[PDB]
């Protein structure tokens, strides 16, 4: 995985690439590594893909409850707080590093989160094994008041990077703006650049090749 | 080594387990009977870890003797392998897993079939015309995938058993003694005295 | 001493057009040695089919645990589950046991009753979920099921097209695997029928 | 403790027709989850109308590659300038390799040209000598994926005459350098797809009575 | 079987129209302390050829005795050393190489990553990597260590393949190598601020830049950086 | 890591640089390792980010309770809490903190809490990776009863020879001053501490 | 690796089966491996162990073989061929070599004759010999059928269903059988067999494994 | 496994090796002679690592002979077993020692006794009345110790062998397919071909 | 062990501590670790006694033979055969030298030997297990072209506070000074630099 976040003006926006891994092979080529935990609060998920996924949905649950319960939009730090509280217990065993983002009546905020329960806090931060490609390109091209356009381009811009230079990362890129003020776009599939050449020959079988014994209707009715 | 056979023949199912007990250099004994009668038309033979095995086939023993006298009625060779396999099943990952293999012959009497479920130390089963464990089916598979026929009688069974036994105690470093035979069928358990 | 490699097998599935299919092969073996040709990898539960390939014991154990918990689904429910919501099932149980997993590779295919869309994904041994447009692959010759998916596959195949696209892909992988083969079963799953077709292939 | 051997990825190919010969492998060249070169050849043309490819350990197929060419111009002085037969060279190459049975090549060598009948011959060897001919042969991080697909669509293996209830076989024939080109460009891009360490570049070498020509392919860069 | 005692870290370098650029840090490390700081990786062979080094610094100079002991030794007997029979960098690339090979197969390597970079006779720009186990490639750019990580992604955005080399020219490419030094100043612990360049160009011929500084950094954020989540203050 | 604490006339200043490793590989070079458990009680954080991180928390969590119930808490029973939490996780703990804080009985204090979970009392305190290269430096130059500014200047030249050696240490150096006055927090950017 | 070879004597001379599979693990390398090796025209090895291994020094023994009837004038031993391969794998012993073959051949004054050779130095004399990973599976085929005075077109397919045993149980054996008919004018090579077409065939006509369906 | 036993009554010696030769799960051969007639009236069995055993006693076997053709006369069995005990010593500290036990059979014709020489790989000899390498002994020795008499004549001496063999076939874990046994008088060296 | 030497303007001068450890304990305490291998070209040992007395007699044995064929060698020779030993045999090797001497042409001159058998010229140079704690008072407190008795009091000063924080440093403070005039010998003892 590549996956970073950048802080613009009236918000933050995250993005990631879209390759998931099983040792040297790829076994999926379009995964969504952009996880809600609150309609307004996203989180950018690497390493054991169970892990982020699963993690991301119980702390989305617990932040749904207290929402409720408070009468309140939830938090960024409240998500942040739960996560690394979570994560630490388990002392690293719970492979899921994440980017932690999102808008709340606070305010903005982005923050990383790493398996054994660290956080840290940034204007650009990137995760993963094409982390560091990105990470070079985030330091050659940020700057402070970035705009929204801009801030997509230079996150778009450093999954780019991973997915080109880093074996780990690939295929497409996703993104997720969160403004201030307004509701959050996701942006599924924000860039496509690896689309599949057309076959040089169809491998459509002649109907009957394929040697046959036994034929028989399953039963799947009551 | 502990060598245990099963064949599933027409009417019957014969079951064939080594009577050697080894333990370091010296054959503490040659006549141990390895196998249980759970039920009246349901045997089962057994190989693995010292103690554990004896210790296993006792405690299913007793479990479907239990549920003999509650309901009043056999369970059927099925039901019976079904059981065994989830008792290895919750085994395999305890603290420390039972290290037994077995083979249970059984007679369903509703259906009128004989019936042969091979299961391993994991809680692997399968239902098979013949079966072993060990090192056992590396000889005699191909005799059996051979000469086996399904419309077998028992006499012709057990000349087919006689045939692997021989091939054993032929191409097997080891001295297992020789081998009891028991049969399964509608009129229930037997023991082949002279083999 | 790898669990997911002793027992050996395979499962793919494919999406086509207003139909799925997904198939296994039939061996089961200790190691090097076969020891049935029988064992079938896939199962159902109403309309919805699951196909598990890895360690055999964790196979017919998950199997009736997903019975049991899609029975008293339908009770509590009156309805039969889908397939998009009995693959959250799997991941939810699967991940139930993170620190003690059962050494599967599951793959759910199916039709949604209600808007007649086809279904199919994968997971690891911990519950992650793969889903997909095109094919799901899993077992010990999942390297050879993708190399053959991915240039045999193509969009929107009519259901006895597919057939015979799925049933190669499995075969010629099976043949490249020591531990896959000794038979092969594949489903065709239409809205409202399913043929199961036992294919003929080489025993060794 | 030094570790003297590595792996540098990269796949092959080497395909047989009737008066005709292929040897294809991506140019890409790799360590871990990095990219060393986009295009690095690693097919060499090694005179004699032979082609040959050592991919695994690019040191030590580097190595042997130069070492071979090295016996052809040593083959050529010792025997009055004597063709070097592709069955001689095999034969070569096996000795080379077993001079290091206890401290190998790390490589999966293939070699690729016409025999003296005219016919198209490809020979593959194992790290330490083993050798065999073969028309159809995958080396390298995807043969797993290339392999059964050739045994499909070059060998025919499981396809059954139509109508025949699966009694009849396909029946084995040539197939034209087109025909080959075709499968060996469609192996590519899916071991691309599928496999991290095959991408960038796919470089074949055709050989036939009038020589060795090249023909260069792109492929997905992520 | 060795182990690297005394250290250096990345050494980048990229392909322009004319030519090519090389790079890399002053530092010497040991372990972590950060402990010489004189020390130059970057070790011109000719006018024509400039060989960069990354590893163990032992080991460096004594491919540096080999070098200057090349030169020496093709002297000898060479009316036409200064000429048509100069050393080339595809000779001292493959000498290097055949060296590095040598010494892994007798388990007894030399702890290093090199890149040879030069112009031919012919105006060819080379460009070639060997390390510790003689494996060798060739790339537009090349970098070894974290710069391998870092900068290849930075200086692939200039030349990405072979058709770009023509349209990059020199006050481009070596923008890019300063850039990237920065950012490997940013983020490698066992980096330095100081770093040396070269170019070695078909017309100009071979420019050597010694006591450069990383500079333009960006740091003044930081102030507005607090806690590591909950803290105000 | 490179840290320190330094007591003076008026008070405490906190010092620190602002890098995080992974490797060799710089995860956060901005990095604010200068944590707040009370409002004039502070500590500098080394070791484990992911341990140090949880401790403070959980200090921070106590002192609010202490706050609640019985007042403001002493520098003293801060660094008892820190203690209590480092001593007995010291099988699962890699953290060596220093916690600083201003009583107005007692003015500045510094507390240094190794690897072990023992307590030490200190005018000024040194830790991290990069303080092993400056404690010649900062025993030869430091003074009881300094000035603000004088404090300023010792912390700056003692963290930029750490960090100037150690290749684990970086960034930015950051500073926080505990006095009767308040809480100021101070920034030191390479282009001034690298030429001191 | 994975293999099932066997040698056997009989009234007519010698035979030898084959299977034709090789494996890197789990994945299938070949279907096509060559485990006889045609020493010279009187003399074949079988492969087992290690390929290149069993193709260098059996190669080389051919070399050998050709050198002494050079300088005697007269055909060499299996006696005499078995021992110099056995003598010169016994200097490399601890090295790695890995190797289990059966040296095969038909003089006069030794009639058909088969050893047994093998990497740790063992040299054995013997009538029926299965070696690989399937050799229990043939060996069970082999005891129950084997007789002296078979006929040569029932001893080859004895052979042949022997390896069929093996390559449908064990998974590391199978893809082709390769037979071979040894007599004392020299070896008779008897086709390339492909086991999937083999298996349907001898299900059929011979009524054998029935717990397969066909 | 691997059994060599011997015996010297007071006309002769008598020495038993088994016939079963076992490589992993399969006995390869059932009828291997593991001896080597050294000389007309000295006869060598052995037992140990595969592979050294028979290139070991064609070595010393090679030697002997060698001897006899130079000096057109047999070496006493005592001047045979020190040689072999010699070469067993050097092997020890060398890099690649021979793992090879062995039992040295002899009839000294100038003393008209018979002669039984026990040698282990590390080149320790012992002269022995009886004697046995590996496992076999702990069986055996305590029936020889009983039944054992330094006048007993051949037959008697092959009856207390079978005695030994019956014992080992009884409480020994693997099959060693019976023994070869050997006889060695002051008439040479010849086999019992019915035991 | 603490070592060092340091160029000024008459010559140069060798520094260092007398300790010799075994484990914990202290084998010798008034070592001699500045050996003559020249009449006016000396080393400082570091690492292990064994290796340094035996590298350092090669040396003096090399440049003894040097002497009667080439006469006087210079500071850079010595430096290099230390090194060809040094980095030759650094897999059996554990030796941390510095070479110091002084030349009329050259003046003097220092070079460093670590562990790997590099060389490094410099200034000044510091060594030793000790060595890690003063590169920060050292880099702070070193000019070039001092005087004798400036140069005196800084590696005074400097293995005095490399004593103080290094177990494996102590004893006697011995020097060597290399100028024109000739060779001098310096010692000074525990109640001199210890209350500095
Ligand atoms: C980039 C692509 C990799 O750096 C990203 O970081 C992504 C993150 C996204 C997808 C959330 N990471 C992966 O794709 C991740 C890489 C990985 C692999 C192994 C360990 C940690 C990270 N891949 C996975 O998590 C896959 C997801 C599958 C393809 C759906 N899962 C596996 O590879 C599992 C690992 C499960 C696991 C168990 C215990 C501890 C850690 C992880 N491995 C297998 O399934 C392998 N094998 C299959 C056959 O059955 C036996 C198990
Ligand atoms: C200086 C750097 C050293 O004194 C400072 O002390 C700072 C303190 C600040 C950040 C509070 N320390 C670190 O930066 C610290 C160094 C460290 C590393 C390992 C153990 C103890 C201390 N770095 C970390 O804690 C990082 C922070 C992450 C990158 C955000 N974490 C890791 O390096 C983790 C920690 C795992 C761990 C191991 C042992 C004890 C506790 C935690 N390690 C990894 O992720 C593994 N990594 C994989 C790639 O290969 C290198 C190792
Ligand atoms: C300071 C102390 C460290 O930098 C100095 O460098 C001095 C240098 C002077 C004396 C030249 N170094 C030592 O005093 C040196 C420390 C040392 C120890 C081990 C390896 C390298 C350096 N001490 C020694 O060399 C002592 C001298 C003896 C006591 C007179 N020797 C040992 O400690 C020997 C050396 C064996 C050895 C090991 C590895 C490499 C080279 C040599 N060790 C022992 O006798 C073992 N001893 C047994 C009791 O348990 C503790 C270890
Ligand atoms: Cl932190
Ligand atoms: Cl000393
Ligand atoms: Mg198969
Ligand atoms: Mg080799
Ligand atoms: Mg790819
Ligand atoms: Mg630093
Ligand atoms: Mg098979
Ligand atoms: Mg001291």
């Amino acid at each position: 995985t590549t996956i970073v976040g950048v802080k613009f003006n009236n918000g933050v926006v995250i993005a990631a690439d879209t390759r998931s891994t099983q040792g040297p092979i790829v076994a999926d080529k379009n995964c969504a590594k952009l996880h809600r935990i609150s309609p307004k609060i996203w989180c950018a998920g690497a390493g054991t893909a169970a892990d982020t996924e699963a993690v991301t949905q119980l702390i989305g649950s617990n932040i749904e409850l207290h929402s409720l319960y408070t009468s309140r939009e939830p938090r960024v730090v409240s998500a942040l707080q739960m996560l690394k509280q979570h994560l630490f217990k388990y002392q690293g065993h719970i492979g899921a590093y994440l980017i932690v983002a999102g808008v709340d009546p606070t305010g903005s905020h982005l923050f990383s989160i790493h398996a054994h329960g660290s956080t840290d806090v940034g204007y650009y931060l990137s995760l993963g094994s094409g982390s560091l490609a990105a990470m070079a390109v985030l330091e050659s091209h940020w700057k402070q008041d970035l705009t929204k356009e801009e801030a997509i381009k230079l996150a778009s811009d450093a999954i780019q990077a991973g997915i080109w230079n880093d074996l780990g990362s690939g295929s497409n890129v996703d993104v997720c703006v969160m403004e201030i003020g307004k509701d959050a776009e996701y942006l599924r599939n924000y860039l496509t650049p690896n689309v599949r050449e057309e076959k040089q020959k169809s491998y459509k079988f002649p109907r009957g090749t394929t040697a046959v014994l036994k034929e028989s209707i399953v039963n799947i009715c009551d | 080594m502990d060598i245990i056979l099963g064949i599933r023949v027409q009417d019957s199912v014969i079951l064939a387990s080594s009577k050697a007990v080894t333990r370091g250099i010296s054959v503490l004994k040659d006549s141990d009977d390895k196998t249980r009668q759970l039920s009246p038309h349901t045997l089962m033979s057994f190989a693995g870890e010292a103690g554990d095995t004896v210790q296993f086939a006792e405690y299913i023993q007793a479990n479907i003797q239990l549920y003999s006298i509650r309901e009043d009625y056999e369970l059927s060779p099925q039901a019976v392998s079904s059981f065994v396999r989830q008792e290895l099943a919750k085994s395999i990952r305890s603290r420390r897993p039972y290290q037994v293999n077995v083979l249970i012959g059984g007679y369903d009497k509703k259906k009128n079939k004989p019936e042969l479920y091979q299961i391993d130390y994991l809680g692997t089963k399968v239902e098979l015309p013949y079966g072993a464990h060990g090192y056992s089916g590396f000889y005699t598979f191909s005799l059996l995938d051979h000469h086996y026929r399904p419309d077998m009688t028992t006499e012709e069974g057990l000349d087919l058993l006689k045939l692997c036994v021989q091939e054993l105690e032929k191409r097997m470093p080891m001295d297992f003694k020789g081998v009891i035979v028991k049969i399964v069928d509608k009129d229930g358990i037997r023991q082949v005295d002279d083999f | 001493s790898d669990p997911s490699s002793i027992n050996g097998g395979i499962v793919v599935a494919m999406t086509g057009k207003d139909c799925v299919a997904i198939a296994c092969d039939l061996r089961l073996g200790s190691q090097s040695l076969g020891v049935s040709n029988k064992f079938e990898k896939i199962f159902h539960y109403g309309h919805v089919f699951l196909g598990i390939t890895g360690l055999a014991t964790d196979v017919t154990t998950l199997n009736e645990m997903f019975r049991y918990k899609t029975n008293l689904y339908k009770l509590k429910e009156e309805r039969a589950i889908e397939p998009e919501t009995f693959t959250q099932l799997v991941s939810s149980s699967l991940y139930e046991r993170r620190f003690g997993p059962y050494f599967v590779g599951p793959v759910v295919a199916g039709i949604n009753s209600k808007s007649g869309k086809p279904f199919i994904a994968g997971f690891d041994l911990i519950g992650c979920i793969d889903e997909a447009k095109d094919f799901i692959v899993s077992g010990t010759a999942s390297d050879q099921l993708f190399g053959m998916c991915e240039s045999l596959y193509e969009p929107n195949l009519e259901p006895e097209d597919l057939f015979e696209t799925i049933s190669q892909a499995l075969l010629n992988a099976a043949d490249r695997d020591a531990l896959s083969g000794w038979g092969a079963v594949v489903y065709i799953i239409k809205k409202d029928e399913v043929v199961k077709r036992y294919l003929k292939m080489r025993q060794d | 403790q030094f570790n003297p051997y590595g792996d540098n990825g990269g796949t092959i190919l080497g395909i047989a027709g009737e008066d005709f010969a292929v040897l294809a492998g991506d140019t890409r060249n790799i360590t871990d989850y990095s990219i060393n070169s986009r295009y690095e050849p690693k097919v060499f043309d090694c005179g004699d109308n032979i082609v040959m490819s050592a991919n695994g350990f690019a040191a030590d197929g580097d190595a042997l590659v130069k070492r071979f060419k090295n016996s052809v111009k040593w083959y050529h002085f010792d025997h009055n300038d004597k063709k070097l037969s592709i069955n001689s060279a095999a034969r070569n190459i096996q000795h080379l390799l077993y001079g290091k049975r206890f401290f190998p090549y790390y490589v999966h060598t293939i070699i690729a040209g016409l025999d003296e009948d005219g016919k198209g011959a490809v020979y593959s060897f194992d790290p330490v000598g083993s050798y065999e001919r073969e028309q159809c042969r995958a080396g390298g991080a995807a043969a797993s994926l290339i392999m059964p697909f050739l045994d499909n669509q070059v060998n025919f293996k499981n396809q059954y005459e139509p109508g025949t209830n699966g009694k009849v076989k396909k029946p084995l024939k040539y197939l034209s350098v087109e025909e080959v080109i075709k499968l060996v460009r469609d192996s590519f891009t899916s071991a691309t797809e599928r496999h991290i360490q095959v991408g960038d570049g796919l470089e074949i070498l055709i050989v036939t009575k009038d020589g060795v020509r090249k023909e260069f392919y792109e492929l997905k860069r992520d | 079987t060795q182990q690297p005692i005394v250290t250096g870290t990345s050494v980048i370098s990229m392909k322009y129209d004319n030519g090519v650029i090389i790079a890399a840090d002053n530092l010497g490390s040991y372990g972590s302390l950060l402990r010489f700081n004189g020390v130059e990786r970057l070790i011109p062979v000719g006018d024509n050829t400039v060989v960069g080094i990354s590893g163990d610094i032992s080991d460096m100079q004594h491919i540096e005795r080999l070098l200057k002991d090349l030169v020496t030794e093709n002297a000898y007997d060479n009316p036409l050393a200064d000429a048509e029979e100069a050393l080339e960098p595809s000779y001292i690339f493959e000498y290097l190489a055949t060296v590095m090979y040598q010494r892994r197969s007798k388990m007894n390597p030399l702890w290093n990553a090199i890149i040879v970079a030069g112009v031919q006779s012919n105006g060819d720009q080379f460009l070639r990597y060997v390390n510790l186990l003689g494996v060798t490639y060739s790339s537009p750019t090349l970098a070894t260590g974290f710069g391998a990580h870092m900068a290849n992604p930075l200086l692939r955005k200039v030349v990405d393949r072979e058709s770009d080399i023509p349209k990059t020219t020199v006050q481009v490419a070596e923008e890019a190598i300063v850039n990237a030094m920065r950012v490997l100043y940013y983020r490698d612990a066992r980096s330095s601020r100081n770093f040396s360049l070269a170019i070695i160009d078909k017309n100009t011929g071979l420019t050597f830049k010694k006591n450069l500084q990383v500079e333009n950094m960006k740091w003044d954020f930081a102030k507005d950086i607090k806690g590591y989540g909950t803290q105000k203050i | 890591t490179s840290i320190m604490a330094v007591t003076f006339k008026d008070g405490v200043i906190l010092g620190a640089d602002s890098r995080t490793t992974t490797g060799a590989y710089i995860a956060n070079r901005v990095t604010d390792k200068l944590t707040r458990v009370h409002d004039k009680i502070w500590c500098c954080r080394s070791g484990s980010a992911a341990d140090t991180q949880a401790i403070a928390d959980i200090v921070q969590y106590h002192l609010e309770l202490y706050t609640s119930q019985y007042g403001t808490p002493s520098t003293e029973t801060a660094a008892s809490v820190f203690k209590e939490l480092c001593y007995e996780n010291k099988d699962n703990l890699t953290a060596g903190i220093i916690v600083a804080g201003y009583d107005d009985k007692n003015k500045g204090e510094v507390y240094t809490i190794p690897l072990g979970g023992s307590v030490h009392k200190l005018p000024y305190a040194i830790a991290g990776s990069g303080s092993t290269f400056i404690y010649g430096y900062c025993d030869k130059n430091f003074r009881e009863n300094m000035s603000k500014e004088e404090t300023v200047d010792f912390i700056k030249h003692s963290l930029s020879q750490a960090i100037k050696w150690d290749g684990s240490s970086g960034g930015v150096i950051r500073m926080v001053v505990l006095t009767a006055a308040g809480v100021e927090r101070l920034i030191f950017y390479p282009d001034e501490y690298e030429q001191l | 690796a994975g293999a099932t070879t066997l040698a056997f004597r009989f009234q007519g001379g010698i035979i030898v089966a084959v299977d034709s599979r090789a494996t890197a693990g789990n994945w299938v390398a070949s279907q096509t491996v060559k485990k006889v090796i045609e020493i010279n025209p009187f003399l074949l090895g079988t492969m087992a162990g290690g390929a290149a291994d069993c193709q260098f020094w059996e190669t080389w023994l051919g070399s050998q073989c050709r050198l002494h009837e050079l300088r005697e004038k007269e055909r060499i031993s299996v006696a005499a061929a078995s021992r110099i391969l056995s003598n010169l794998v016994y200097q490399y012993k601890g090295a790695g070599l890995s190797m289990g073959t059966m040296i095969c051949g038909y003089t006069r004054k030794e009639g058909p004759t088969i050893y047994y050779v093998d990497s740790d130095g063992t040299r054995l004399k013997g009538d029926i010999f299965c070696v690989g990973s399937g050799q229990t599976f043939a060996y069970g085929v082999l005891d129950s059928n084997y007789k002296w005075d078979l006929s040569v077109e029932d001893a080859l397919y004895l052979g042949k269903r022997s390896i069929l045993a093996a390559a449908h149980r064990d998974a590391y054996s199978g893809g082709s059988v390769n037979l071979y008919h040894v007599t004392e004018d020299g070896w008779i090579y008897h086709g390339n067999h492909d086991v999937g077409e083999l298996f349907w065939k001898v299900k059929e006509e011979e009524g054998s494994f029935n717990n397969v369906i066909g």
